[PDB]
């Protein structure tokens, strides 16, 4: 997520059954189903457990860059989403008009917010 | 520029496919196995040699049907019926054999041309925002055209059916042209793209039959978006008044609504109006629930021309001689067509020259020429 | 001819009134801002033509009486006919009652004239929209009017007419107070010429002002005041 | 330009030729269909092949004599046969379809009659579950429907007992949004009969007399049917009145608009065809297509009340997810006299405002905005008045 | 002077004269004057002061040879002198934001280019420019990248060392460590922070994956939760349904009253007991 | 728009109806008015209206739809007021000249009607006398007055050329949902409060801005008072005394 | 009957406006180029015929040229037929100021005037309007020298330099270029010629194809001298600027 | 003719004199003339309106 370029660690659980014949004990291992994306929002010094704002952009036109960088256009959001897959991966920030400064960056990122108000 | 890197990569990507698969259908394809010799002897033990196709009428529940050939003859036809008794639909071509016709065979798929001027090959080269600016008006197209194809999941939450339908309308050159053609490079849904002077005829009785088509085509893929250029063009455009007038716009219009959406209940058809003559549709066309959320467009304003023009500029050479903000201080609430056709003829001055820098003398200049088409179908100077 | 050019149509209306509506929607755009003690009515002239005579050329603000003054958009032919019945009422007034008009009263008969040609036969409406502004004589309150080619007249704080109006009026409902106009005379002026620097741009020469003092002084400024005042708008 | 133009140009024209060649030469498929549970069927097909048992020339009768038969076949040919051994006599009727053998014609097997028709079997439609109970409110105009329509294909004895002729014909008509079509829908979800379906401007063919053939056979084969109803939609174009104008096109409508008129009353009855016509305007019908004998009660069908929009909105909010306390009837109040189909568009409008909010629940805020919103595009638009006259 | 079509292919023919050379002395065993398809060298104080103020000219406005120099030496040397020239410019002579999308369209456009060896040893002098640059947010992913304990921590130190008190800074370290899921970076943190002595409670749990476990309690409220599972006695129809409830309640959920009807649990057998508990995890 | 009709050509034509069209043309341009309602007792008559604000720039305390007839005769216009311009001149002359006639106070009744002969003179030169309209009045009066003969009466006075006295009635857009309340609301036991603040609640239900005295006027006709005109400042304290009455549900 | 046939020419369209003003002013772009340049000395009204015939006698004719009073002049363009009534109403109009105050008229009085009479014509009555653009050439005391255009709507407006009839826009742009805010008479002449020679329809410009008359500050202490030159008059000038 | 839609408009005139006498002699060239004609004189009897 940090790096969408970034292979897997806990997700190699996933990645790991398919070489084998079918088993009782191969179901076992398919409980487990972590390789999870955590929700973002933005953060404050007395923790904000929800989002303000993102912007999400479906179709970039750089090829300049392999993904290109969501511009300043994206459709707009609220509070309270999970992290947009791919069809939603660009990803921009909403918080800059209530005078208040991202610290922490977003592209897509697994990344939770933090944000500082003047 | 600096992407040459990466078009290799996408290359060596397409390289290694080329390969793999020439390869793979070279020699090691292996036919050597019986579950692709065995399947296919014994299916050509039945099948011709001749294939006298056929066109099927009606079937019959008892493993027969009738079919008419486009020779002639009909034939009351029997079935080898390993071939899914129920699998076949008046309509269909069905291949008969050269000896007793028997049903050998179905073809799954068959087109016209006239459903060529429907479909689409396409993939456009612009991506929205070359619809850059009116982009809150925009958050009505991809909030009832896109999003519910996207996430179904919201409308879980809220429940209650999604989104249908909507008209767009304002001013010509406002961009409705390229709204409809922008949320469909997102969606990678079947686009289907119909002007409304084909849907006017000068022969009648096809008329409705090309009509009701469009929505069964469209329902027939289950993700469709139908655009309809268009709708203002059934009331101006008509030929002769003897199998053309009144009579054909209403049976049309007629047609629209049962297909629209009436008691079909076709597949998803996502309709997408353009616009400007609104008030010679019907009140069950314009009808909510079948616009839901309908959009306005009227000219922009000064700062919004400063949006649109600096896309269009983008793709220009430059100096920093431009300036952009006087070319907007001149124009006042005009289309950004017009927009679009200074920085076009600004380029057609370059090519006057043949001189390829863009100044700030060749979009005054253009401005002029674009300024002279407002006001020269007007004959009056100041306003008489 | 007594025919009708007026058919009353089935939605509620009079097509004529909507199309002399359109007309008037046409013209060139007038700002109306009353101060505390002063009337200002500013109006774009389109002097964008080059070699036009502006000397002997009637702006386009007319003094109806020393304390009342008309400004229009529209169709610029037609509103000669109401300047001259408006003139004529004027007299009229101090003949038969003694005592100049009040702004109220020849608001009104203009209404009645506008209104007249839409309800009788053989007429069109105007397609015209005034403002008409003033005092009352030994009074010192502004009063600012607008009259409508409905023949429907109204009372307004501050108004616009013509083309491009909604714009400067969404502008004026943010820099004009209901509760406090801007009461220096000066600074009223300058409200009104940074509202019409909205929509008139392309330099302060297209920029008209006419400014009313009660005791019957009528005063347009001239080109170099309004570069003065402009420029000052500018630097800001 | 830039140093890497010169090849871009040449990188790039790479790009497009590749996709040609991968799809070229990977080569495509067209089904030809088959099935995987069977894997044999060549022990007894070859009886149905290459021993003929036999696929045979399809014929009409054209005159049955009394104690053989000619037949005109397809081919236009005409030819005299007579009876196999699995004919019988009492089973050829006129203007019924034959098979005969494909050398010495003889009949083998009679076939329904009539292969002209191919396109009413596209008309015949299954029944939409769109329910019983989805219909708005509890009002009595649908209950009146369920007197003619509905209850004498459950029970024909309570008009036995009555011994009245039961009414077969009733008229839907009122604005549109209303729900027009969509109690029709709930009606064929209750009565299970079967519902034929027909659009007016699909009435009209190229050539004239050709949609002459297209009613006149649909109507017999509905008799052949039994517990059927035919929904008569959007007939405004074919259906509409009768008049003249000596040099017009519509009189090539108007002959199937007659045709519709000679099959309704007929020279017999309907037996047990339960007839709708569905019209958005009475403004202009025919005077025998709305004889008041053939479409026996006509309903009209009304705006909602000030009660009615409450239990239309009852049935479109208890299916939303809205936060208790709310009012049903207040919404009702807020709107002028209205239709439903608004009501069942202020939901989904309030619903887009509850994403922006992004609220997984809709509250009173939300609601305001939407009632607004439909509103002012009703007065932009037609049909804030529009019933040209007639009550 | 005046943009025209002839200098628009002539001026590349310039470039790509140094273009060329410099590749070729990595094929070739002649290797730069003794090659003769240029017959010049790469090498000297003549043509290596034209490449570098030929980096300058085209840096200030344009990216034409610059990306394109570092590859072709094959070193990270050539990286580094581009890094002086641009750390100057990243402000005045372009905004940073101009600057961090050179550094990232060098190393993702190039990685077919950069076997494994040569791409680490690329990504160093990016995260070294990043470094330089304000944004120590872009200098954390890409150390992550190269996966160096060292440049992990000294991210972390260039928030935490200039600063006597818990500022900002101390909230963002935390962070910045945070966001890796694999954790190697929370384990190495927390123990710079008992270094550092400020408050432990808030900022060990931040850096370590505590404080995901109660924002995932935020969002499941808003969720709700849903059963739907089958159950039905004896087979392996039994051991299924038993097993399908968890796969319901993946990640957080709240099912502790099923959970807790230890019948069915016991009506598995053999292997299926051990996957029956292992899907009652799952939903914790 | 566009409405199907067989004849706009004449102004006096029919019609397969039985009626003319332009008269109904003109009946469906009432419901465009604002709303003015008007409660008739045996006390008074009470007659308010919306000012209809369209701006905050808009003054609108020098915008009324109250027009006085004479002392002991009022009038509300709704509908579309530059047609009602001529009308209540024309009223306004004809009660002038009956006190001239007869130094007496005309009946209510006999000024409607006098109106109602007015609304009928449309056309292009046909009866006894000549046409100075060409199309017919889109304006509605209430016209309410006290007379010494039948006391207190509210009048509704049609563009039509016909009346009908009421005991309460709304005009305007909101009409309906006001007459539905007053099918139910009124009674002959009223008392001039309770009829004024009956008003208010009516209006309030109406109300498509905001209920408060900038936007909202009332005006009473009394028999020992006259004609009077309700300023501003009263109307503020009765409509607070509403929401007292209100929060005592 | 009568409202069966009646066309309705004076309702608005849909814009707003008037058909019947928009194809007069299209129908005068059919008929002859006039031109007026204001010097400071005096004017120059400049009109070119539209028929011309080596049998066509053009020694009476002053068919553009008309004295509505011995100060003010008018170049005509358009509906020669509708104009002829415009200008003896105009004359009767002059001298009945002169009657009442026995004092020569302002150029603006009758300007305006006449525009009165055309906006009578689209205001009401069902008529058609007068088909005539007016360039007034006027000297009065109060403003001096006074150039005015009127058009078939009644609105007027000062110029210091116009073109009305044929090509106006091309003649507009020729005098932007080519104007002096004081000029000779002289000067003016020049520019009047050449700017006919370069927008007239027949290869040629000839005197007996040119209307031409000045109003002069030759007659000195406030006389002004009104010419109606001869065609002979307009051949040597012709030739001093060199077109022939 | 609306925005951005047509972006050339060519205006084709009547034939000039000189542009007359060039299509006349096109022609000539499938004919067999006599020496001492002048196309330019012909081009002048001939005024045309078209090509
Ligand atoms: N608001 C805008 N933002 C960005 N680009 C715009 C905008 N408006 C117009 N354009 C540009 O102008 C173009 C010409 O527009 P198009 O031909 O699609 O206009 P239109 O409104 O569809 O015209 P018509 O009125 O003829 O239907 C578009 O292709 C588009 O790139
Ligand atoms: N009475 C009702 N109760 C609930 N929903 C209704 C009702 N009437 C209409 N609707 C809703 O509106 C939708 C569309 O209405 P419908 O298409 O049935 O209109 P119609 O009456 O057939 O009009 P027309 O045929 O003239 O276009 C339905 O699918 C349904 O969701
Ligand atoms: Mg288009
Ligand atoms: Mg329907």
């Amino acid at each position: 997520g940090l790096l969408h370029l970034g292979k897997g660690t806990m997700t190699m659980d996933v990645f790991n059954d398919a070489h084998v014949l079918n088993k009782v004990t191969l179901a076992s291992i398919l409980t487990t189903a972590v390789g999870l994306v955590s929700p973002s929002f933005m953060l404050k010094h007395h923790q904000l457990f929800y989002m303000l704002n993102a912007g999400i952009r479906p179709k970039f036109i750089l090829a300049l860059n392999d993904e290109g960088e969501p511009i300043k256009v994206n459709v707009r959001v609220g509070q309270a989403v999970e992290t947009v897959g791919q069809a939603g991966r660009p990803k921009k920030i909403t918080g800059w008009i209530t005078q208040s400064t991202p610290v922490l960056l977003n592209h897509g990122e697994r990344a939770e917010l933090e944000t500082d108000e003047y | 520029r600096c992407k040459l890197k990466l078009l290799r990569m996408e290359r060596i990507k397409d390289h290694l496919l080329l390969e793999e698969e020439f390869v793979s259908n070279s020699e090691i394809l292996k036919p050597f196995e019986k579950k692709q010799e065995e399947e296919k002897k014994q299916l050509e033990e039945i099948r011709g040699n001749p294939l006298s196709i056929g066109t099927l009428e009606e079937i019959i529940d008892d493993d027969h049907a009738i079919v008419t050939s486009p020779t002639m003859p009909d034939y009351y036809v029997s079935i080898l019926s390993f071939v899914d008794k129920e699998l076949l639909e008046p309509g269909c071509s069905v291949l008969l054999h050269h000896k007793t016709m028997s049903i050998v065979g179905v073809l799954q798929d068959d087109a016209d041309p006239m459903v060529s001027v429907m479909k689409m090959d396409k993939s456009p080269t612009e991506s929205y925002s070359d619809i850059g600016g009116l982009e809150s008006q925009i958050q009505e197209i991809k909030e009832s055209v896109e999003l519910p194809l996207t996430h179904p999941e919201l409308y879980e939450e809220m429940g209650i059916k999604p989104p249908k339908g909507v008209i767009l309308y304002g001013a010509p050159g406002t961009g409705k042209t390229l709204l409809a053609k922008a949320v469909a490079n997102q969606t990678s849904a079947t686009f289907l793209r119909i002007v409304g002077s084909e849907l006017i005829q000068k022969y009648l009785g096809d008329g409705p039959r090309l009509c009701r088509q469009i929505f069964k085509v469209a329902g027939e893929n289950a993700p469709s978006i139908v655009f309809i250029d268009e709708i203002d063009a059934i009331g101006t455009k008509r030929y002769d008044s003897n199998s053309g007038g009144e009579r054909e716009i209403q049976r049309t219009m007629l047609e629209l609504l049962n297909q629209l959406d009436g008691f079909d209940d076709r597949g998803d058809v996502k309709v997408i109006m353009a616009t400007n003559k609104i008030e010679t549709l019907d009140p069950a066309l314009i009808r909510p629930g079948r616009i839901d959320r309908k959009i306005l467009f009227e000219n922009p304003d000064l700062s919004t021309k400063k949006k649109i023009l600096g896309i269009h500029t983008s793709k220009m050479n430059l100096s920093e001689d431009v300036n952009l903000e006087t070319l907007v201080t001149t124009k006042d609430d005009l289309s950004g067509a017009d927009i679009q056709a200074m920085c076009t003829e600004a380029g057609l001055l370059a090519l006057r020259e043949r001189r390829m820098q863009v100044t700030a003398e060749d979009f005054k200049q253009a401005k002029e020429r674009v300024m002279k088409n407002k006001v020269e179908e007007n004959l009056e100077g100041l306003y008489l | 001819y007594d025919r009708a050019l007026s058919i009353f149509s089935p939605d509620g209306h009079i097509f004529q009134v909507e199309y002399a509506l359109e007309a008037v929607k046409r013209g060139t755009c007038a700002v109306g801002v009353k101060g505390k003690n002063c009337v200002v009515l500013g109006c774009e002239r389109r002097s964008t033509l080059k070699l036009q005579d502006t000397r002997i050329t009637p702006s386009k603000v007319s003094k109806i009486d020393s304390h009342v003054v008309l400004s229009f958009s529209g169709l610029n032919a037609d509103s000669r006919i109401l300047i001259e019945k408006a003139r004529v009422e004027a007299q009229s007034h101090r003949l038969t009652l003694e005592d100049p008009v009040t702004v109220e009263y020849l608001t009104r008969y203009v209404a009645g004239v506008q209104q007249r040609y839409t309800q009788s036969g053989g007429v069109r409406p105007f397609g015209v929209s005034t403002l008409i502004a003033g005092f009352d004589p030994r009074d010192d309150e502004p009063k600012l009017y607008q009259t409508e080619p409905s023949g429907i007249y109204s009372s307004w704080s501050a108004q616009t007419i013509g083309r491009n109006s909604k714009t400067v009026r969404e502008f004026l409902e943010k820099n004009y107070d209901r509760k406090e106009p801007p009461a220096t005379v000066e600074e009223c002026v300058k409200l009104t010429v940074r509202s019409l620097l909205e929509v008139v741009q392309t330099g302060a020469k297209n920029i008209e002002i006419t400014v009313v003092k009660p005791d019957s002084d009528i005063v347009a400024l001239s080109s170099e005041e309004i570069n003065q005042y402009v420029t000052q708008i500018e630097q800001e | 330009a830039a140093p890497y133009a010169a090849k871009l140009k040449q990188t790039e024209n790479d790009l497009k030729d590749i996709e040609a060649r991968i799809k070229e030469k990977a080569g495509v498929k067209e089904s030809d269909t088959g099935l995987a549970p069977s894997h044999l069927w060549d022990i007894m097909g070859d009886r149905q092949r290459l021993g003929e048992e036999h696929p045979l020339q399809v014929a009409r009768c054209t005159k049955i004599i009394k104690g053989k038969y000619v037949i005109n076949l397809k081919q236009i040919a005409k030819f005299v046969v007579g009876l196999g051994e699995r004919v019988r006599p009492k089973d050829i009727e006129e203007g019924m379809r034959v098979g005969v053998d494909r050398s010495k014609y003889n009949i083998e097997l009679p076939l329904p009659p009539r292969i002209d028709p191919s396109v009413t079997m596209m008309t015949v439609e299954e029944k939409p579950d769109v329910t019983y109970s989805d219909v708005g409110g509890c009002k009595d105009q649908i209950e009146k429907l369920r007197e003619v329509v509905e209850l004498p294909l459950l029970s024909p004895e309570r008009f036995a007992t009555l011994g009245i002729d039961p009414p077969k014909g009733i008229l839907l008509y009122g604005p549109p949004g209303t729900g027009k079509t969509l109690c029709a829908r709930a009606v064929a979800n209750r009565t299970d009969a079967t519902f034929i379906r027909v659009i007016g401007s699909e009435l009209v063919q190229k050539y004239v007399g050709e949609g002459a053939r297209m009613v006149r056979e649909l109507f017999e084969m509905a008799r052949t049917k039994k517990a059927c109803i035919i929904f008569f939609d959007e007939i405004d174009a074919v259906g509409g009145a009768r008049f003249d104008d000596g040099a017009g096109g519509d009189n090539e409508v108007q002959r199937t608009m007659l045709e519709l008129i000679t099959q309704l009353d007929g020279f017999d009855p309907r037996g047990n065809i339960k007839v709708m016509f569905a019209t958005n305007r009475p403004n202009t019908l025919d005077p025998a297509l709305l004889r008041p004998g053939r479409i026996d009660r006509k309903v009209e069908f009304s705006l909602p009340d000030l009660e009615g929009r409450a239990n239309i909105f009852r049935i479109h909010s208890k299916s939303m997810s809205v936060e208790r306390g709310i009012r049903w009837e207040l919404i009702s109040r807020l709107c002028p006299n209205s239709t439903g189909a608004e009501l069942r568009s202020v939901c989904t409008e309030a619903g887009m405002f509850a994403i922006r909010a992004r609220r997984k629940v809709a509250t009173e805020k939300d609601f305001l905005k939407a009632v607004d919103k439909v509103i002012s595009g009703y007065k932009k638009f037609s049909s804030t008045s529009r019933y040209m006259q007639y009550n | 002077v005046s943009d025209f079509e002839g200098w628009g292919h002539e001026y590349i023919r310039h470039l790509a004269l140094e273009i060329g050379e410099v590749y070729n002395d990595q094929v070739e065993k002649d290797a730069e004057d003794e090659t003769s398809s240029d017959g010049s060298k790469s090498d000297g104080s003549a043509a290596t002061s034209g490449f570098e103020f030929s980096k300058e000219d085209t840096l200030r406005l344009c990216l034409d040879i610059v990306p394109y120099f570092l590859k072709h030496n094959g070193e990270e040397d050539a990286v580094d002198l581009l890094l002086e020239i641009e750390s100057i410019d990243k402000l005045p002579q372009f905004v940073d934001e101009n600057t961090f999308q050179r550094v990232c369209q060098y190393m993702v456009a190039c990685v077919p280019l950069l076997p494994p060896p040569e791409d680490v040893a690329f990504l160093k002098t990016a995260y070294s420019i990043y470094l330089s640059q304000n944004e120590l947010t872009d200098a954390i992913a890409l150390a992550v990248r190269l996966g160096e304990e060292d440049m992990i921590r000294s991210v972390f130190d260039a928030t935490s060392d200039p600063v006597m008190h818990k500022q900002l800074a101390y909230i963002l370290a935390a962070q910045k460590t945070s966001f890796e899921y694999e954790g190697v970076q929370d384990i190495i943190g927390n123990g710079k922070l008992s270094e550092h002595f400020l408050y432990l409670a808030k900022e060990l749990n931040l850096t370590g994956p505590k404080v995901p476990e109660d924002i995932y309690k935020s969002h499941l409220d808003n969720s709700k939760s849903v059963f739907s599972s089958a159950g039905l006695d004896s087979a392996q129809q039994n051991l299924a349904s038993s097993f399908v409830n968890g796969f319901l309640n993946l990640g957080y959920c709240n099912d502790k009253l099923i959970v807790d009807n230890d019948n069915w649990v016991y009506k598995t057998k053999g292997d299926g007991m051990t996957s029956a508990v292992a899907s009652i995890g799952s939903i914790y | 728009f566009l409405t199907r009709s067989e004849y706009d050509r004449g102004v006096s034509t029919f019609s397969p109806e039985g009626r003319l069209f332009q008269v109904e043309y003109s009946l469906e341009a009432i419901k465009l008015g604002s709303t003015a309602i008007g409660i008739a007792t045996k006390e008074g008559v009470v007659l308010g209206v919306e000012k209809r604000a369209t701006s905050p720039l808009l003054e609108s305390d020098s915008i009324e739809k109250i027009v006085e007839i004479d002392r002991h005769i009022g009038c509300a216009m709704s509908g579309l007021t530059a047609d009602a311009r001529s009308m209540i001149e024309h009223a306004r002359t004809a009660a002038v000249t009956h006190n001239l006639y007869y130094d007496e106070d005309i009946n209510v009744e006999s000024l409607t009607q006098s109106v109602c002969d007015l609304a009928l003179r449309f056309g292009e030169g046909a009866s006894g006398e000549e046409r100075l309209m060409s199309r017919p009045f889109g304006v509605a009066l209430l016209i309410a007055g006290h007379d010494a003969d039948d006391g207190y009466q509210l009048f509704h006075a049609e563009p039509s050329g016909t009346f009908y006295r009421y005991n309460a009635k709304a005009i305007g857009s909101g009409s309906e949902g006001a007459q539905a309340e007053l099918l139910n609301e009124w009674h002959s036991s009223l008392t001039l409060k309770e009829a004024e603040l009956l008003v208010l609640k009516i209006l309030k239900q109406v109300m498509e801005e905001k209920l408060d005295e900038n936007n909202a006027q009332l005006s009473c006709i009394t028999k020992q008072d006259g004609f009077k005109i309700y300023d501003n400042e009263k109307t503020a304290e009765l409509i607070k005394e509403l929401k007292e009455k209100e929060a005592a549900e | 009957g009568s409202r069966r046939y009646d066309s309705r020419t004076t309702i608005f369209s849909p814009e707003g406006r008037l058909y019947q003003v928009e194809y007069a002013l299209e129908s005068i772009s059919h008929a002859g180029t006039a031109i007026g340049i204001m010097a400071s000395d005096g004017i120059v009204l400049a009109a070119e015929r539209k028929v011309t015939s080596t049998l066509l006698e053009q020694d009476t004719s002053t068919e553009k040229l008309y004295k509505l009073n011995d100060k003010i002049a008018v170049a005509v363009a358009g509906l020669t037929a509708d104009a002829e009534i415009l200008i003896n109403t105009a004359r009767i109009h002059a001298q009945n100021y002169l009657k009442t105050y026995n004092e020569d008229i302002p150029v603006e009085i009758l300007v305006r005037r006449l525009s009165d009479i055309k906006q009578g014509y689209t205001q009401h009555g069902g008529l058609r309007p007068f088909g005539v653009s007016f360039i007034y050439a006027g000297y009065d005391d109060r403003y001096g020298y006074q150039l005015y255009t009127s058009n078939p709507s009644g609105n007027y407006t000062g110029w210091k330099a116009i073109s009305v009839g044929a090509n106006t826009s091309a003649a507009q742009t020729l005098l932007q270029m080519d104007y002096k805010d004081d000029m000779k008479v002289d000067d003016a002449i020049e520019l009047a010629l050449k700017t006919l020679s370069k927008t007239t329809d027949s290869s040629a410009l000839t005197y007996d194809r040119l209307e031409f008359a000045t109003i002069r500050k030759g007659a000195n202490d406030g006389e002004v001298y009104q010419k109606i030159f001869k065609p002979q008059e307009i051949k040597d000038i012709l030739v001093k600027t060199g077109i022939t | 003719l609306r925005p951005g839609r047509i972006d050339r408009k060519i205006e084709f005139p009547p034939p000039s004199v000189a542009a007359r006498a060039e299509i006349l002699r096109i022609h000539s060239r499938k004919m067999n003339l006599t020496r001492g004609i002048n196309l330019r004189k012909v081009a002048e009897k001939m005024n045309g309106c078209s090509g």
